């Protein structure tokens, strides 16, 4: 739709919201990282829907 | 006489639906489109409606990709085309998620035509005033389909739609050959478009897309300029 | 000019769309029903016969349950819909409560379903009329009729469809207590009533028979022709 | 001749800026019998007239009971009156059940107006064809109100609605300067005199076609009918002519 | 509901024998009901919008009359047509931008906002209950990777990107003027863009302008926030043209 | 100064220029195609007399059930479109049974009347009903009689006549009726009124009576009891 | 007129004009033929999509397989026929899942005709302009052949025709059909003769047959060589007959 | 509109909706319907008159009452004295239809009265004209008509709810030499149906005639509406037929005391 | 039958007859009112038939206190003998199965009297126009084959548009009333006739009448050519009803 490569914050937002919707019953712990027009980013997502931005 | 011309859910005494004919009339007054299915490839071409220097050349396109191996073009009304394109992309993604393989061209055409058949059997809406040309590569074999405002689809070897499409189809009948290459197909498609341009043709007022075993892609204006110079 | 909408009254208090549905009923094939002491008979005219057609699929007599059967006149698709609904209702009721379904109960269900479709402008009524016969739990024969508007009554002998008035007049003249004494006499009465409007007897006449504690029986052309021959013989004897 | 296209629905404006269906619904009030309401410093009184049809086949209730301190009288369609009475009763009951305090008459009338304004702007509905006279007593004293099919209400000292109520209105406006100082008996007599002005000049009020309803500072809303009306009718004099 | 009206130009969902939508074409004519025209021009590193300001009543407070709106911090707008319809679309655009920000975590782009508005407008032309709004939108903004942007959408549901565009009563003459100027010269500085826009307006409408009769908004690369000029700045530009 | 057409009688939500709803009036006129019914209120009981018309002698004279009886000591009678009363009867029965199941006493005639009147007013089904009802019964207040018409509202009365020939029956009943009479006198009066209204004979297979009184429960007269009179 | 604008209006003589107008839409479609024999059933259709620049990427047109034991043919509006065929497949699969037995041939036809009747019963919708022919086999009645129309009616036949010029084909079938004494070869010859009269090349027809082998149903579509063989045999026998 | 998004057509003032869109069974139905609606002038022996009513007898005066209030007024104030013989009746059928009786005085057999309390539709008015008047009009005759209309039918510059009702209006032909007792009907207002037919017949055939109109706020049988006709009793046409007024008042009161039963609507 | 107001019928020979049709919007009737009011014609007789609903009223063209009390019926004939003009006016509508007899009787009278030609003012539904008609003038005309050559030359000079045929070819005028029947009978009886109509929608239709009367004046030249000129009759008041009730606004 947009014609551009995505941003890491979009993926982080979608994953966090979807994990939070199911109240931790899915049970997936993820390490997310990527590069976009604003530089490299790294996240940590927990099964209940909590995220941290760390080096 | 005119009693059966306004309602979409009303049959004529001779058993005809007239609003669908009028939607097809809307389609027939749009910009010309050409599709040619050659060996080892398919080509789609169309005429741009933004013929001015003020219009930006990278904002809105008429040739669109649906998947890595499926493309699209149209004649008729653009606003309906956008929503149909979005729905087609979503359907292809759903199929990939369920079956873990890219959707075939015929299945996508069937699903889109099923969406289009609705809006012709209910009161309070109007049919889509647009026709589509769909191309794809699948199992080492090219495809070319056309879908109507009523929801009916056909498989073609070469066709034209839009303004002056009868003469275009006659030209294609005279010129089309079974054992054709993709480059010759592009040449023939451009020549068919040139028959009714009514002006000077450049690379800034036509759009070309091709499909082969490497996937679907849209040609850059420099390639179109190189092709035009070879005529 | 008050006949364009279903739920519109005329200045003198009429609903014309329901009367037009009754008009649609009045053009079907004639159906006759007679109930006797221990037997109920149904007979239906066959309008036309095509040689390249399978006759099993165009019958106008059905069995709703083991103790009830029905004939109709009017549109055919509507009749099929109503028959399927009644059959499903009988099966569900029998599953829920083991008691056999009452003929009046199923008649009331059918009439309520028909009456539901004359209340809104977004749907049209059913253009059929039905004759329902059967035996109760105690063995008492019954006969009912239903209308497109939703009313129903109980009869001893009735006719519906095209050319029903002459058949009803004949039944009024000839229905006596000494004419329903035996099953053969009841069947002969039904055939004779049908013969007033049918061009050729036996050739295009369909007839069904139901006895107490027995399944529905469809008479064959041999038996129908035998009964017609007996009627012809007695008519010749009474000619003089 | 040019009104035929604009007077079928309530959601169509006329080229002159008019809505004819509301004006037509305002004509249904004049199909009922006349009724009169008036008030003094302490009491508020409603009097109603019943149709000359024999009591044999009909027991009409023109005056209804709403709460312990509110009563109404009707002129128009009966189904709309029933719906409005049910709504008012429910409102009063809910207010009493929530807070132990009577519902003010002005608030009740405002709620009624808000409720009846809605069907005049929405498709598939029609205005209410009923008018009401409302009598009540609260901390501010006695009140008389009037209600219209157009969702308008007025605060009155004396009002009359129904068929041939112009004579009653003329009498009320002619004799309106003495109502404050009167007692209950004089007030009821004035109401009866106003009501009987709507009859042909040979009939007279009897105990078969008159209803009376009274509320006051210490008197709850009560309805007098049939033989209970005779002590009020006995003192009335004969016609001037 | 109420029920459609018979005729080939009296209902939104009826095609004519030539396949036309006359109700959409009639909604296009409501844009000229206001009587005003506006011009948007894109420069090398800036974008401007100019529109005329008519205050016919002496008793009317002139500070409450405007056609320039702020959607987000970095997006500006100019509306032409029916006033209440324009204000309703401004509110809807703000709501859509808020939804995008909440859903995706970053600010919406100009082309995406224009596409969303056009998608919403397309639905009104296919259902029998709702009607199109008689107004057109023009948006400007600065893209992080691409630069200045000029976009426009119309009542039919069609949108596009431009280098210069106009709308209103005298759109055609402005389009011809801008086409000549663009075919002549490119690479305008910030000053030249405002000069070109004001010259186009003042030539299409044979008027010598006062600072109180026009309204100018700008966005630039150095300061990407949408800004509305003042009378002193407008008069400075006007004397710059005059000299 | 020209003559033109104008219509106001096609929708149920349209007002006439003189404030009339014509569809309701037409539905009321539809009642006069039914059979005559009589109801009389007496201090000893309530007597309901209804007319039964038979189109053909082949019709069974037992399925024409016009006097349906609801519980809690309540009668009924009907005239008009018979198929339209079933929903009203079902609502009345359900309401009464719920009252029994929740309180364990009898619901009042006025209460069941109001409850069934709520359902008849929902057309503002998309059309008014085409039937009229008459209610009877006794309570702690004594015997009561009520009447309903397709306008959807009830009204208390003590002697009412409904049906095709109702004006003459009402005129005769007004003269015959007295403030005090016996239940048998009321029954005889109803029978003579029906006799002089009917165009045919009055054997025990033409009428249907169900006299209700506080002594015992519902009692629809049998063939023998009817033939006695 | 005033009675032919909706499907929920009865004319004063009890007619539904919109349904008849819908059935008028079938006379413009291609011809479809069906013949029943002692050892098989037949389906012959006429190809309207004839053109030099058309492609052939499908199993067949106007002939569809519904399950292991049934097949159908359509005439009318293609976009409506697609919906109807999809619904038929769903109904058959649902019955198989619930009962663990294949659906009888008549129940499928009844279930689809209920759907077709609902769209004439309820207002605001448009009836389907499609007519269908069904062939199949089941353990209750053996080989079968049915027909359906836009109103929701159906019936069983031994030989029938729908589409353009149906009356002449029906007359010829009535004249030339022998009941209880025909085989698949005779049915093929009769179909070729009737189609030749009503409309010949192998590119304008399509034929499918149904048969039972070793307790298994076999559904086939004939080839160009076989169609040409049948056509030339008919031509030579006609010439031989007319030479005398 | 019976469903969402249904196309509908607007109504027409002129009625150009059935005349433009134009079988033995259909014609048989049409003739049967035309036979159902037909005016018959009987002698209730069950024999129709062979000729028109006014050709069988010589007539000098003719008074017609249309509606219920007018019939009540004439029965109370005019027919209370003298001997009147019924000489015919009219039979017809409509959706809204009740009697039509003709009398004449015994002492003076040249004075006629008619009392039409029924409603005559548009396709039966002319037939009424031939069955009553005939093809030979007599110019030595005088005709009077009385009828009532609702007050909302009157057109005024001010609100129609402020007019003092009932009030009376008149219309005359050219040959009428007397003067009405009430103002003539104002311009934009017109009259149609049966009284208009009678007046038009008289105007075309040069027969002096007058039509009286009452505009009332209650259309039921009401005493005020009936006594609104009283000023007509002093005219030359009705001078010699009224004898005793209090007896007429008593008869009117007795007639009003009996009235048919209305419905539960309009409490 | 034509019954005269006096004792002897007027002599009409070579007169031009103008007449409306009862069509959508009453445009022809309003135009006839405008013409009769402006030219100040005089009543000469009645057209008594059995085909129109009867109605009655006072003088619709009253100017003084003397002529304001003249009775009027649903069909009347006005004449202007100085310029040989005669006009018929209809003030009501038609009963069922009565239009064809009326047309037959009227054309029989026209033939027997001795008039030269007949001009009919009508109107047609505006929602049955196609795309080509949507962008053209709303005025159309028709002519019989028997019309004199001078009329066709003048009409060709005037640059008018002829009513389109419909698919042996026939003419259909939806919403025109008796216009088609009159045209067909006049064609079959060799009478010169012209039809002048306009595409209208129902509502307030006074500008339509003004446009139609100017269109007719372009050819007839009844008064001074165009380069407050038509008299509005005094009956054109309260066209929307009575006044506004109080306590509402």
């Amino acid at each position: 739709s947009t014609g551009r490569l995505p941003r890491v914050v979009t993926a982080n937002r979608m994953l966090k919201q979807m994990l939070f919707r199911y109240q931790g019953y899915i049970g997936a712990a993820l390490v997310l990282g990527g590069v976009d027009v604003t530089g490299p980013h790294l996240y940590s997502i927990y099964p209940h829907g909590s995220t941290d931005k760390l080096p | 006489e005119r009693g059966y011309s306004f309602s979409l859910t009303t049959f004529s005494p001779s058993g005809k639906l007239v609003q669908i004919e009028y939607a097809l009339a809307a389609v027939a007054g749009g910009a010309p489109s050409v599709g040619i299915k050659a060996a080892n490839g398919v080509v789609l071409a169309t005429e741009k409606k933004q013929k001015s220097i003020l219009y930006d050349e990278r904002s809105v396109h008429k040739v669109e990709p649906i998947t890595k191996h499926i493309g699209l073009v149209y004649s008729g009304m653009g606003p309906d085309y956008r929503v149909l394109v979005h729905r087609a992309r979503k359907l292809a993604q759903q199929y990939y998620l369920v079956y873990q393989e890219p959707i075939p061209t015929a299945q996508l055409v069937q699903r889109v035509a099923s969406v289009m058949q609705e809006y012709t059997q209910s009161g309070g809406v109007r049919p889509f005033g647009v026709s589509l040309l769909i191309c794809g590569w699948n199992e080492g074999r090219p495809y070319l389909f056309q879908s109507d405002p009523s929801g009916a689809y056909f498989a073609w070897k070469a066709t034209a739609m839009g303004k002056n499409y009868v003469n275009g189809k006659t030209f294609l009948e005279k010129r089309y050959n079974e054992d054709l290459e993709l480059e010759d197909a592009i040449h023939t498609a451009i020549l068919t478009l040139k028959e009714s341009f009514e002006g000077q043709m450049t690379e800034d007022n036509i759009e070309v897309g091709i499909c082969n075993e490497a996937g679907f892609r849209r040609l850059t204006p420099t390639e179109v300029k190189d092709y035009l110079a070879a005529i | 000019s008050y006949d364009r909408a279903i739920t519109v009254f005329s200045p003198d208090g009429h609903l014309f769309q329901v009367e037009y549905a009754q008009e649609a009923v009045k053009k079907g094939s004639t159906a006759v029903g007679v109930r006797g002491r221990d037997i109920v008979v149904l007979g239906v005219e066959k309008k036309s016969v095509a040689k390249l057609q399978d006759e099993r699929t165009v019958r106008k007599i059905c069995a709703l349950d083991d103790n009830v059967c029905m004939a109709f006149a009017g549109l055919t698709a509507d009749a099929r819909i109503v028959i399927n609904r009644a059959r499903v209702e009988c099966q569900s009721h029998r599953l829920t409560v083991e008691d056999p379904v009452t003929v009046e109960y199923i008649t009331r269900y059918i009439a309520s379903l028909k009456q539901r479709y004359t209340q809104s402008n977004g749907r049209r009524p059913f253009g059929i009329s039905a004759l329902i016969v059967g035996f109760d739990f105690d063995g008492t024969p019954r006969l009912y009729q239903t209308d497109p508007s939703g009313t129903y009554h109980a009869w001893k002998a009735n006719a519906i469809g095209r050319g029903a008035k002459s058949v009803r007049e004949f039944l009024e003249k000839n229905y006596t207590d000494e004419a329903i004494e035996t099953d053969d006499l009841t069947i002969k009465l039904v055939i004779k009533a049908l013969l007033e409007v049918v061009q050729s007897g036996g050739k295009n006449i369909e007839l069904a028979v139901m006895r107490r504690d027995q399944s529905l029986k469809i008479l064959n052309p041999e038996e129908i022709e035998k009964y017609v021959a007996e009627i012809e013989k007695e008519k010749e004897e009474n000619e003089k | 001749m040019f009104r035929n296209q604009y007077d079928n629905d309530v959601t169509v404006w006329s080229p002159q800026g008019r809505i004819h269906q509301i004006e037509y619904a305002m004509e249904a009030v004049k199909q009922g019998s006349a009724t009169v309401g008036l008030k003094s410093k302490t009491h508020a009184v409603l009097v109603a007239l019943k149709r000359a049809q024999s009591e044999l086949a009909a027991h009409q209730k023109k005056i209804l009971h709403v709460d312990n301190h509110i009563g109404i009288s009707i002129a128009g369609l009966t189904a709309d009156a029933r719906l409005l009475c049910n709504f008012m009763r429910q409102e009063c009951l809910d207010s009493r059940f929530v807070f132990d305090r009577p519902l003010p008459v002005s608030r009740l009338v405002s709620l009624i107006g808000s409720k009846t304004q809605i069907p005049t702007q929405r498709y598939g509905r029609r205005p209410y064809g009923v008018g009401l006279l409302i009598a009540g007593y609260d901390d501010m004293g006695p009140h008389i109100f009037q209600t219209c099919p157009s969702a308008n209400y007025f605060d009155c000292r004396a009002m009359s609605i129904g068929a041939r109520s112009q004579s009653a209105r003329t009498y009320l406006e002619r004799h309106m300067s003495e109502f404050m100082e009167c007692n209950l008996n004089e007030l009821v007599k004035h109401g009866l005199r106003a009501l009987r002005e709507t009859l042909p000049a040979e009939q007279d009020l009897t105990t078969k076609n008159v209803s009376i309803g009274i509320v006051g500072k210490d008197l709850e809303f009560t309805i007098y009918d049939d033989d209970d009306v005779s002590p009020f009718l006995e003192g009335l004099e004969e016609r001037p002519q | 509901s109420r029920g459609s009206s018979a005729g080939f130009d009296r209902h939104i969902t009826i095609f004519s024998p030539e396949g036309r939508l006359y109700q959409v074409e009639y909604a296009f004519k409501a844009i000229n009901q206001g009587g005003l025209t506006s011009v948007a021009v894109r420069g090398k590193d800036c974008a401007v919008i100019v529109t005329q300001k008519k205050v016919p009543d002496k008793l009317l407070d002139s500070s409450t009359v405007t056609h320039l709106f702020k959607i987000t911090e970095n997006i500006g707008c100019v509306m032409t047509g029916m006033t209440a319809d324009s204000r309703s679309q401004v509110q809807r655009a703000r709501y859509e931008a808020a939804n995008w920000k909440y859903k995706y975590g970053y600010e919406i782009p100009v082309d995406m906002l224009c596409k969303r508005i056009a998608d919403i407008s397309q639905v009104y032309t296919q259902n029998a209950e709702m009607r199109p709004l008689g107004c057109c939108m023009i948006l400007i903004g600065i893209d992080e990777e691409q630069g200045p942007q000029v976009y426009k959408c119309d009542p039919a549901g069609y949108y596009c990107g431009f280098k210069a565009t106009a709308a209103g009563v005298k759109q055609t003459e402005s389009t011809s003027f801008l086409e000549k100027k663009v075919k002549k010269k490119f690479d305008w500085t910030f000053e030249q863009t405002v000069e070109t826009a004001i010259t186009c307006l003042s030539t299409v409408l044979s008027i010598d302008f006062k600072p109180s009769e026009i309204e100018v908004g700008v966005v630039t690369v150095e300061n990407p926030k949408f800004r509305i000029l003042t009378e002193a700045e407008i008069d400075a530009h006007l004397v710059a043209l005059a000299e | 100064m020209f003559l033109t057409r104008s219509e106001y009688d096609r929708g149920v939500n349209t007002f006439s220029p003189e404030g009339r709803l014509f569809q309701v009036e037409y539905a009321i006129e539809a009642i006069k195609l039914g059979s005559t019914a009589i109801g009389i209120q007496t201090s000893e009981g309530v007597c309901l007399a209804v007319e039964k018309r038979i189109t053909s002698p082949l019709m069974e004279p037992s399925s024409i059930e016009k006097i349906v009886e609801i519980d809690a000591h309540i009668g009924c009678a009907m005239s008009g479109l018979i198929a339209d009363a079933k929903t009203l009867i079902d609502k009345a029965r359900v309401e009464t049974q719920n009252h029994w199941f929740t309180y364990n006493e009898t619901m009042t005639v006025e209460s069941v009347t109001q409850a069934v009147s709520n359902l008849a007013l929902q057309f503002g089904m998309s059309r008014p009903f085409g039937v009229a009802l008459l209610f009877g019964g006794v309570d702690e207040k004594g015997p009561q009689l009520f009447h309903m018409d397709p306008s959807g509202t009830f009204v208390q009365c003590d002697a009412r006549a409904i049906g095709s020939a109702s004006e003459g029956a009402q005129s005769s009943l007004q003269e015959v009726y007295h403030k005090s009479m016996t239940l048998k006198e009321a029954i005889k009066s109803s029978l003579i009124i029906l006799k002089q209204v009917m165009e045919e004979k009055l054997n025990a297979t033409n009428i249907e009576l169900a006299t209700v009184q506080p002594g015992q429960n519902f009692h629809m007269f049998t063939k023998e009891e009817l033939e006695e009179v | 007129r005033r009675y032919d604008s909706r499907t929920t209006i009865f004319s004063p003589e009890g007619r539904l004009y919109q349904v008849e107008y819908a059935m008028e839409a079938i006379g413009h479609a291609g011809t479809c033929l069906g013949i029943l024999a002692n050892d098989g059933v037949l389906l012959a259709a006429e190809r309207r999509n004839i053109h030099k620049l058309l492609d052939e990427v499908f199993f067949s047109e106007k002939i569809y397989k519904l399950n292991e034991d049934m097949a159908c043919s359509v005439a009318g509006i293609t976009s409506d026929a697609n919906v109807l065929t999809n619904e038929l497949r769903l109904i058959a699969q649902r019955y198989l899942l619930q009962y663990q037995e294949p659906i009888p041939c008549e129940q499928l036809v009844t279930a689809l005709c209920d759907i077709k009747q609902a769209y004439t019963q309820f207002g605001g919708k448009r009836p389907f302009g499609v007519s269908l022919l069904y062939i199949g086999w089941d353990k209750h009645y053996g080989f079968q052949l049915y027909q359906s129309d836009p109103s929701g009616n159906y019936g069983g036949w031994k030989a029938t025709c729908i589409g353009n010029n149906s009356a002449a084909a029906v007359s010829m079938l009535k004249q030339d059909y022998k009941e209880g004494e025909m085989t698949l070869k005779s049915a093929l010859a009769l179909a070729i003769k009737v189609l030749n009269k009503t409309m010949l090349s192998a590119e304008k027809v399509e034929i499918a047959t149904l048969t039972r082998e070793n307790g298994k149903t076999v559904i086939r579509v004939l080839k160009q060589k076989e169609v040409e063989q049948l056509i030339k045999k008919h031509e030579e026998e006609e010439a031989k007959a007319e030479r005398e | 509109a019976t469903f969402f998004g249904e196309v509908v057509k607007a109504p027409c003032r002129a009625g150009t909706e059935d005349e433009e869109e134009e079988t033995p069974e259909d014609r048989e139905v049409r003739l049967q319907l035309a036979r159902k609606r037909e005016v018959r002038l009987l002698r209730r022996t069950k024999t129709s008159l062979e000729v028109s009513l006014l050709e069988k007898y010589p007539c000098s005066k003719f008074i017609i009452a249309i509606g219920n209030n007018a019939v009540a007024f004439l029965s109370s104030f005019v027919m209370n004295s003298g001997v009147w013989e019924e000489v015919g009746c009219a039979k017809l059928w409509n959706e809204w239809c009740a009697f039509c009786v003709f009398y004449h005085l015994k002492s003076n057999p040249s004075v006629f009265l008619c009392q039409c309390s029924c409603y005559v539709a548009e396709d039966q008015q002319y037939q009424w004209l031939e069955k009553v008047f005939g093809s030979c009009p007599r110019k030595n005759m005088q005709i009077t008509i009385l009828t009532c209309r609702h007050v909302t039918d009157y057109k005024t510059s001010e609100s129609t709810g402020s007019l003092p009702s009932p009030f009376l209006r008149a219309l005359k032909t050219q040959n009428f030499k007397d003067s009405a007792c009430c103002p003539l009907l104002e311009q934009p207002n017109i009259v149609h149906d049966l009284p208009a037919a009678v007046l038009s017949y008289c105007q075309v055939w040069k027969i002096p005639a007058i039509l009286y109109l009452c505009y009332t706020d209650v259309m039921k049988l009401d005493l005020i509406t009936v006594e609104a006709f009283k000023p007509i009793l002093s005219t030359r046409s009705l001078k010699g037929l009224v004898k005793n007024i209090p007896q007429s008042t008593e008869i009117l009161k007795k007639l009003m005391t009996t009235n048919e039963i209305q419905s539960n609507i309009y409490t | 039958m034509f019954v005269p107001c006096g004792e002897s019928a007027p002599d009409l020979a070579g007169f031009t007859l103008l007449m409306p049709a009862v069509s959508v919007g009453n445009v022809g009737q309003l135009a006839m009112d405008l013409i009769i009011s402006t030219l100040n014609m005089s009543k000469i007789g009645y057209f008594y038939t059995d085909c129109l609903v009867p109605m009655v009223g006072n003088n619709p063209y009253a100017t003084t206190e003397g002529n304001s009390t003249e009775l009027s019926i649903n069909a009347e004939v006005y004449s202007l003998p100085s310029r040989k003009l005669v006009a018929l006016q209809l003030r009501s509508i038609f009963i069922k199965y009565k239009s064809k007899p009326f047309c037959e009787k009227l054309l029989s009278w026209v033939k027997s009297s001795g008039c030269a030609r007949v001009i009919v003012l009508s109107s047609s539904h505006s929602y049955q126009r196609n795309d080509l008609q949507l962008r053209s003038t709303p005025f159309r005309y028709l002519l019989t084959p028997s019309m004199q050559k001078s009329v066709q030359n003048k009409i060709k000079s005037l640059n008018w548009e002829e009513m389109e045929k419909s698919r042996e070819f026939c003419i259909r005028i939806p919403g025109g009333g008796i216009t088609k029947t009159l045209y067909d009978e006049s064609c079959s009886k060799e009478i010169q006739m012209a039809v002048l109509l306009k595409f209208v929608s129902e509502g307030d239709n006074i500008p339509d009448a003004l446009g139609l009367v100017e269109y007719l004046n372009e050819w007839l030249q009844i008064l001074k050519p165009l380069s407050s000129r038509w008299k509005i009759p005094s009956s054109w008041r309260l066209l929307f009803g009575s006044g506004l009730p109080p306590a509402l606004f």
